[PDB]
């Protein structure tokens, strides 16, 4: 069962992520930086917090909402690695997986850098750190893909995820760039649900083929709004960007390929009660949001479950992302939107 | 220093416990030779034990020098 | 009439301070000279910038922050700090003095804020000047190398680190798609970078190639990896050309850095010699607005109004010392101090010596004493050690025990002295414990009559050989008298040794966990007396008693009463003890073997007034709260106890057998370890024999005093540990009490 | 896979050889009644008292690694749990003091006999039941430790979380204790009526 040869591997893992996650702020905690008025007084009112010291170095002008977000994601990173050191065997595997969606990214911001001729150093800073890999600078090089493949991306992990990308053109721009971040995702959410139907045991098993149906869920309804900013676009390609195994699959995925407009969507996404009423009414990102917080404040619920480290990380994301709002609302002295934060704990 | 201290106390007891030990041997005392797998010369075995504990005893004065300077 | 607050936590007062806003800042300083108070937080639903004295505190705790910066500076040069009177302030007795004006901070700021603009920038004028020599000595490494590293623009060449060296190689070899011709040349000595600051192996590569297009792809790969790029002239003319213009400014170099360098060393130690009084002094000013900030601020009246709990014993030289402070001021002012008589849980205070302090640590680690209850300090100083010593249980083990913990007694003011690492500290905190843990096992292990796996043999045996015998026949002995003190000198080396001995613990460890925990069960008592809880000693105290001394009272009576009769002479037969308490319980009524008249008669009362005690525990205290939601709380509270009583009255009287198991391993490895080393040598002779003896006897000292001392005793220990914290210390024991931690100075370490 | 093929590869040897001898008319010939009979009743008494001490320090030892490593992961945030929590430890501990108590009371029950008088009526049911007395003790108190393990790695997960909760928890930790108690006793029935051996 659960419990029995979990802890041999896990158990001082499992220990740590969730007293890691009882630092995460509460309503009212986020309520007493609500009334706060400057930048130096919601310095003050964090160290209250599990936060802490992660502003002692810094002075009163050097504070800004930019050198927030540094500081509070920085130390989601090295909470990260640390966890991620003292793993071993499946789970290091599991942690290795969850690297692969953030080095995605930084290919593709690399490359549209260079259409535009930008400094690496200029583009470095945007990059997120968990999706470094030795050779990332390297891609400023060229601009042809098969280029950059053979001399850079074979050694990579990223290999196995070229198969559908090479038809690119001779010349490389943004749309065409933006076809080929989808196609990663679409084959690298395929490996890693089959990895964990196959090595991954129970419950885990049953909740990350839930967290990842949604992450696939997500982009399938994007990438269709986004086709609608675009002239006319074959619906057999589209069929090569959305992935395979969420709620949508097979039926749906079918008729949101196949949708001219916005009514066209609803039409596709009525027939599921779970997707059925975020189009219609309110911001479409938000509610997004809010559903990832219920189903990980519902992996907390179980026990002997490496589950919890993909929602801890995505529960503390979306905090960082609140603190940041708040921050831009004081120094700004805008006050409508500051309720605006997302919080299910 | 403790190179020199460790090998102070160890043959500091070591004079003491062998010679204990010896002058049993000597005497005959039950608890040493009264099996039959002990040995059967009570002195001829202080004999050797006595010499045994004058070694620890110059490696105790000669200790005591190194580390008194 | 000074009280002693050991057996009981010292009487406590709450005090209420009318101070004025005018000498609030004076009055902190001296109540943290006493260090004796302790004051509540009143302003605690405010939030933590809605506070007063926010922004006096942030002017102090930028200064700390400038600080830092200052002792990160130093430490990255090989500077040591000063070190100053620690002693100046503070004798730590209580002593009163002065504090500093309110001009002296406000120069501490400038100051510390004047000095960040000049370190800064001396810093970076000396860092840039690095940069440009490290870039000239990897260009004048590289021209040293020959004309070899040319042979086979025509070529590119530049520095690159160890780790990127194979990295670089492949791409190429992918790019030119094999004809790739590359040369590497190492370098021993580290490189330290100025900052990412880390010291790194590097190389020297060269690469040839003759497209002009392939150049500048190779030049940008070599880029996107750190490498430096450099220029080199084939010829061997303009080599040494260049290198003459490089190592003409690198001698330039040396002294433009020189001076730079020197010139703010020499800054540094100015502040090297007057940084630890200056931190002190404003983590001093930091101390007392927070304190400050706990208060509640008056804008009707500048009467600050402030709570603090004090020791009843210790209230009339508060008042002795704040008439000080208004002496010498010349102020006249009212009866700052009114004491405050209000239903709050004070703090928790027992006032411990060089002796009880190590014995009183070791309880409050488990949990700190509710207010005026009896404390677990005082029979932990003796019940500690003599556990440990029925384990233990040896005269020679227990000799090198005293003698390693008197070192450490009589040495203790040259110890306290000298620093300490975090081993050391322990050992020498409990240097009194250790001391009776090994006179107590030169007790215990002369009763057992155990030295260094033998025995003595003082006295007459009560046991008789027969007066012939010959080889190898088994021989019993007869019975004379009884031996007086310990077991008898017979049993050893004899076949029949453990059935006698094992049996005779086992005993020995039921009896004294039985007193041991009834005596922690009057406790219970003694508390309730003392605060009039009458109901809970009829509900909980006289029900609990009779079910366990009713069936693990029996038993102990029992065992005392059987070793007290001649059963051989008198004919009848010994019983068994164990089914004797089993078939009570199982078949009342029913018997095999006597121990006394009316056996039957008597052990059925028991087991019904065993039951009867069952739901009276069980009923008898709700009911009572009843007749005077919250009757179910006081009811699952009533539940759980007794589950758990009448459970832990059968796991606890058998987790003292470890005091038989845990002795009866340290015995016999005790003797097998003698009888392969030492007893080996005596079976040799000659000047080989010798030598045996002398090796053989250094492994016997030092097994012993390593497997059989420490990895033995720190086990044994921490077992009499447990006996106290989960058995005895259940029995009485309540805690969740609010510790003593007044406000005081410190020297902080920095 | 080999490992299960192996378990099935043993299923059809154990049949085909018991239909050769059954077709063949000599199915009396795999008699286990002569077995039992004429195998040595020390054997069946001395695996019992191995495999209670043994299989009660497996099941403790067990429990032990489960609670105490998510106290040690828990305690770092929270490092007041770690003595608080220390009850769990302890009756994890407490199942192999209960396999020591038998092996004490059945180690009592092994004597001599004579030769004659070896494979008698008596003899034979001592070891008996000194075999699957010792079993009972042992392979329930393995489960009493696993279980209370569990128990007891929630319980210092809550406590880190809000120090009220631990106390709802320990009801659960006291139940699954009495699993070994009750093990206890009914060993001590079976034993009750053996006599050491003539
Ligand atoms: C396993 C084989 C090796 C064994 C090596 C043993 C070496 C000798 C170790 C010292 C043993 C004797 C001292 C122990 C009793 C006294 C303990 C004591 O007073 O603890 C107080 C302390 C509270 O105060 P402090 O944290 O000290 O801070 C304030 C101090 N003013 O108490 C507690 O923490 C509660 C628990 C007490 C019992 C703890 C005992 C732990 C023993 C660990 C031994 C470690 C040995 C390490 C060997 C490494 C060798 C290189
Ligand atoms: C078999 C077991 C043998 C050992 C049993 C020993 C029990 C001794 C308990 C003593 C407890 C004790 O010290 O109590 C102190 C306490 C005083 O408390 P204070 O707060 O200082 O009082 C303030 C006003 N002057 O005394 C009391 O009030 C209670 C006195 C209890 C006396 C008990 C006498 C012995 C009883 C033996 C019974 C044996 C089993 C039947
Ligand atoms: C101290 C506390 C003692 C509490 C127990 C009292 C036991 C009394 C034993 C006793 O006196 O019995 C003697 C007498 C025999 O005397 P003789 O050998 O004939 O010689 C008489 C002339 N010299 O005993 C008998 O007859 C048979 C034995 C009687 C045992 C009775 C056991 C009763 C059990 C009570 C259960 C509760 C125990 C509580 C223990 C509390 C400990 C402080
Ligand atoms: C179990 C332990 C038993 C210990 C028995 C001896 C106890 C008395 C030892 C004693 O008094 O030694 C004092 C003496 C003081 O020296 P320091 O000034 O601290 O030297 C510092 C060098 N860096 O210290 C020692 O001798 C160190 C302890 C040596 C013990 C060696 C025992 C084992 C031998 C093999
Ligand atoms: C239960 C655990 C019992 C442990 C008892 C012994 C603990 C001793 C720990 C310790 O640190 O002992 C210090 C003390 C020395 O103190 P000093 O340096 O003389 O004091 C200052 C002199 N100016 O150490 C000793 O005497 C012996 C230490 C043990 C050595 C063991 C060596 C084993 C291997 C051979
Ligand atoms: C006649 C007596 C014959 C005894 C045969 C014993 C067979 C042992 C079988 C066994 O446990 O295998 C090891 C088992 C197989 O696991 P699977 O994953 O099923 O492997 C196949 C995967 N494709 O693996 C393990 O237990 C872990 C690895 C170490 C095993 C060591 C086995 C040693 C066997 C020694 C046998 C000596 C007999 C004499
Ligand atoms: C007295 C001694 C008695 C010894 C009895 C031994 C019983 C062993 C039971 C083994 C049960 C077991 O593992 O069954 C495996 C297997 C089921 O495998 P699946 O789960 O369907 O495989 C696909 C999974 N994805 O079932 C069987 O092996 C059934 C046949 C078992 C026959 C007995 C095997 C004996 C092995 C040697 C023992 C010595
Ligand atoms: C290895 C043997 C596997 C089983 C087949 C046995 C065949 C056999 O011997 O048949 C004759 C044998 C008589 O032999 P005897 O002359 O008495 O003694 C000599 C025995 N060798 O017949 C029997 O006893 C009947 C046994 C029936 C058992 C079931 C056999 C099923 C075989 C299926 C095999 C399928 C292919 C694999
Ligand atoms: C399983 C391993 C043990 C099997 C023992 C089988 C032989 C045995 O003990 O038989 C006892 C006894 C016969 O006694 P005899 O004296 O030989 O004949 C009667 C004379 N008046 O057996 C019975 O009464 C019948 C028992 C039959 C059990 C079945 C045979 C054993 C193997 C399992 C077979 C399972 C079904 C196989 C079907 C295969 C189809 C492909
Ligand atoms: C190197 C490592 C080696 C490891 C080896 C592993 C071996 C595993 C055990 C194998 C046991 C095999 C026994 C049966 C062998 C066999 O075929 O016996 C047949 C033989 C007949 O022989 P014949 O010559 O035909 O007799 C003629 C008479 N006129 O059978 C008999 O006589 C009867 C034998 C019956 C044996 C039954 C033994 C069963 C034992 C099981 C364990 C005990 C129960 C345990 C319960 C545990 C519950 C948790
Ligand atoms: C699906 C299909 C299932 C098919 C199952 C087939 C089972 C076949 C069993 C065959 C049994 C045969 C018994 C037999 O005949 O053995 C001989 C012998 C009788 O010999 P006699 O006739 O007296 O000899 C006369 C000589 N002149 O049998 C007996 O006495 C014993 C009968 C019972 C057999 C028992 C078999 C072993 C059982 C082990 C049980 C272990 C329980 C384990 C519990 C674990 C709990 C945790
Ligand atoms: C605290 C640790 C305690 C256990 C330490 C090991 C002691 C082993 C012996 C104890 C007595 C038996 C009690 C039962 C133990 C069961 C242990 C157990 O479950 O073993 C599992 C373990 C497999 O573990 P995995 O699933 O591969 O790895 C963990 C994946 N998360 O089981 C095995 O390896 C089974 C091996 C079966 C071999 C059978 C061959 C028998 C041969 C007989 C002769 C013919």
């Amino acid at each position: 069962m659960e419990g029995v040869y979990f802890n041999i591997d896990n158990g001082f893992i499992e220990g740590v992520v969730r007293g890691y996650r009882n630092g995460l702020l509460s309503n009212n905690q986020y309520i007493n930086l609500t009334q706060c008025d400057t930048l130096e007084d919601l310095k003050l009112q964090l160290s209250s917090t599990d936060y802490g010291n992660f502003l002692s170095s810094v002075s009163s002008e050097s504070l800004t909402t930019s050198l927030i977000q540094e500081y509070a994601s920085s130390k989601l990173y090295h909470e990260f690695n640390y966890i991620r050191d003292q793993s071993s065997g499946s789970t290091r595997k599991f942690m290795d997986y969850i690297t692969y969606g953030y080095m995605i990214d930084n290919v593709a911001l690399m490359i549209t850098g260079t259409i535009h001729d930008r400094d690496k150093g200029e583009i470095l800073q945007r990059c997120h750190p968990l999706g470094w890999f030795d050779t990332l600078p390297t891609l400023s090089v060229a601009t042809d893909l098969e280029s950059l493949y053979e001399t850079v991306l074979v050694d990579t992990p990223l290999a196995p995820y070229f198969k559908n990308c090479f038809d690119t053109a001779e010349e490389l721009d943004d749309m065409n760039i933006e076809i080929i971040r989808n196609k990663l995702y679409k084959a690298y959410l395929e490996d890693f649900y089959n990895f964990v139907t196959e090595e991954i045991p129970e419950p885990a098993k049953e909740c990350m083929q839930t967290l990842l149906g949604f992450e696939a869920d997500r982009r399938s309804i994007n990438i269709a709004l986004n086709s609608l900013q675009s002239s006319d676009i074959d619906p057999d390609l589209k069929s090569d960007l959305l992935p395979n195994i969420g709620k949508l699959y097979p039926l749906a995925t079918f008729h949101l390929a196949q949708a001219q407009d916005f009514e066209g969507v609803r039409a596709a996404l009525a027939n599921v009660y779970e997707y059925r009423g975020f189009l219609e009414t309110g911001n479409l990102e938000d509610h997004f949001y809010q559903l990832e917080m219920e189903l990980c404040r519902d992996a907390f619920t179980q026990q002997f479950a490496i589950s919890t480290v993909w929602a801890w990380m995505k529960s503390k994301e979306q905090e960082v992302r609140n603190i940041t709002w708040i921050a831009e609302c004081i120094a700004q002295n805008q006050r409508e939107r500051i309720n605006n934060y997302i919080s299910v704990y | 220093t403790g190179k020199a201290w460790c090998c102070t106390v160890l043959s500091a007891f070591g004079v003491v416990i062998l010679s204990v030990i010896a002058h049993l041997f000597n005497t005959n005392h039950e608890s040493f030779v009264g099996s039959i797998n002990d040995p059967e010369d009570g002195p001829a075995v202080a004999h050797t034990v006595y010499l045994a504990a004058l070694v620890y005893l110059v490696f105790f004065v000669f200790c005591g020098f190194q580390v008194y300077l | 009439e000074k009280e002693e607050a050991i057996f009981r936590s010292a009487e406590m007062a709450l005090v209420q301070f009318y101070i004025p806003q005018e000498i609030s800042r004076d009055s902190a300083y001296t109540l943290g000279q006493l260090g004796l108070v302790q004051f509540r937080d009143l302003n605690s639903k405010v939030r933590a910038f809605q506070r007063t004295f926010v922004n006096e505190i942030r002017r102090l705790d930028n200064v700390e922050r400038q600080y830092r910066y200052f002792y990160s500076l130093l430490k990255k040069h090989d500077i040591k700090l000063y070190e100053g009177d620690t002693d100046k302030y503070l004798d730590g007795s209580g002593e009163l003095y002065v504090p500093p004006s309110g001009s002296v901070i406000d120069d501490y700021v400038r100051n510390a804020s004047y000095l960040e603009e000049r370190l800064i920038q001396m810093e970076d004028a000396t860092d840039q000047i690095e940069v440009q020599k490290n870039d000239l000595e990897q260009y004048r490494f590289i021209l040293q190398s020959g004309d070899e590293f040319f042979l086979k623009v025509n070529y590119v060449t530049g520095v690159i680190a160890r780790d990127k060296v194979a990295t670089l190689e492949q791409i190429l070899w992918r790019v030119l798609r094999g004809n790739l011709f590359f040369k590497t040349v190492e370098i021993e000595q580290p490189v330290y970078d100025v900052k990412t600051r880390e010291y790194k192996h590097k190389n020297a590569f060269i690469v040839f190639s003759h497209g002009d297009l392939i150049i500048k792809r190779i030049r940008k790969i070599a880029e996107s990896l750190d490498a430096n790029l450099y220029d080199v002239d084939s010829s061997n003319e303009g080599r040494s050309q260049q290198l003459a213009k490089v190592n003409k400014n690198l001698s330039d170099l040396y002294t433009v850095l020189k001076t730079t360098s020197t010139t703010l060393e020499s800054e540094l130690y100015a502040i090297a010699k007057e940084l630890d009084s200056w931190f002190q002094d404003v983590t001093r000013e930091k101390a007392i607005f927070e304190i400050l900030n706990k208060s509640n601020y008056d804008t009707n009246r500048k009467i600050l109004i402030a709570e603090g709990w004090i020791p009843r014993d210790e209230l009339a030289t508060l008042q002795a010392r704040l008439g000080e402070m208004i002496a010498r001021l010349g102020i006249d002012v009212p009866s700052i101090i009114q004491v405050l008589d209000t239903n709050h849980t004070p703090p928790t205070f027992h006032r411990t010596n060089k002796f009880t302090a190590g014995f009183q640590s070791i309880c409050d680690c488990y949990g700190i004493a509710q207010y005026r209850e009896i404390n677990a300090g005082l029979p932990t100083i003796v019940t500690f050690p003599f556990m440990f010593a029925i384990m233990f249980g040896d005269m020679g083990h227990g000799f090198l025990m005293t003698l390693a913990a008197l070192s450490l007694v009589l040495n203790e003011k040259k110890i306290n002295k000298m620093k300490r690492g975090e081993i050391f500290d322990m050992a020498f905190t409990g240097r009194y414990i250790i001391l009776l843990m090994g006179v107590f096992s030169m007790y215990t292990g002369f009763l057992y009559n155990d030295i260094f796996s033998k025995t003595m043999t003082i006295f007459k045996s009560g046991w008789k050989w027969p007066d012939h015998w010959k080889k190898g026949e088994s021989i019993t002995a007869t019975s004379v008298g009884t031996y007086p003190i310990g077991l008898d000198w017979a049993w050893h080396g004899t076949e029949n040794a453990l059935l006698f001995s094992n049996s005779y613990k086992m005993k020995l460890s039921i009896l004294m966990g039985f007193i041991h925990m009834t005596y922690s069960y009057f406790f219970s008592l003694a508390n309730h007396l003392y605060f009039n809880s009458m109901i809970d000693i009829i509900g909980n105290f006289i029900p609990g008693l009779l079910f366990m001394q009713g069936i693990f009272g029996y038993l102990s009576v029992c065992i005392v009463y059987k070793w007290a009769v001649d059963w051989v002479k008198d004919g009848k037969p010994a019983p068994g003890l164990l089914n004797m308490l089993i078939n009570m319980f199982l078949s009342p009524g029913t018997i095999d073997d006597e121990l006394y008249p009316h056996q039957a008669k008597v052990q059925v009362f028991l087991l019904l007034m065993a039951l009867v005690c069952i739901p009276w525990l069980l009923l008898v205290k709700p009911l009572h709260f009843k007749f005077t939601e919250d009757f179910g709380d006081i009811m699952i509270h009533q539940v759980i106890h007794t589950i758990e009583f009448c459970l832990n009255c059968v796991s606890h009287t058998a987790s003292y057998l470890r005091l038989w198991a845990l002795s009866l391993a340290h015995a016999q490895l005790s003797s097998v370890l003698w009888t392969m080393t030492i007893q080996i040598a005596f079976g040799f002779r000659g000047f080989v024999g010798v030598f045996m003896t002398v090796a053989l006897f250094a492994m016997w000292f030092a097994l012993t005093c390593a497997v059989l001392v420490l990895m033995e005793g720190t086990s044994a220990m921490l077992h009499s540990l447990r006996l106290h914290w989960v058995e005895s210390m259940s029995k009485f024991f309540v805690g969740e009490g609010l510790p003593y931690e007044p406000f005081a100075f410190e020297y902080k370490d920095m | 896979s080999f490992s299960h093929f192996l378990y099935y590869l043993v299923l059809i040897v154990v049949i085909v050889y018991g239909l050769y001898k059954l077709f063949t008319g000599h199915g009396s010939d795999i008699n286990f009644g002569k077995f039992l009979l004429r195998t040595s009743p020390y054997m069946w008494a001395n695996l019992g008292i191995a495999l209670c001490v043994g299989l009660s320090v497996v099941g403790a030892a067990w429990g032990i690694f489960i609670t105490g490593s998510s106290m040690i992961g828990a305690g770092v945030r929270a490092p007041r749990i770690t003595t608080k929590n220390l009850i769990s430890i302890i009756f994890c501990e407490v199942v192999a003091i209960y396999g020591l108590i038998i092996a004490i009371v059945f180690s009592s029950k092994l004597t001599v006999a004579t030769a004659e008088n070896m494979y008698s009526k008596s003899n034979l049911y001592t070891g008996y039941s000194l075999f699957w007395a010792g079993i009972t003790v042992g392979a329930s108190n393995l489960i009493c430790g696993i279980a209370v393990g569990i128990t007891g790695a929630t319980a210092a997960i809550s406590d880190a979380a809000d120090s009220a909760l631990f106390v709802k928890i320990l009801v659960i930790e006291i139940f699954g204790s009495i699993l070994g108690l009750l093990g206890l006793i009914v060993g001590l029935l079976m034993a009750g009526k053996a006599s050491e051996f003539q």
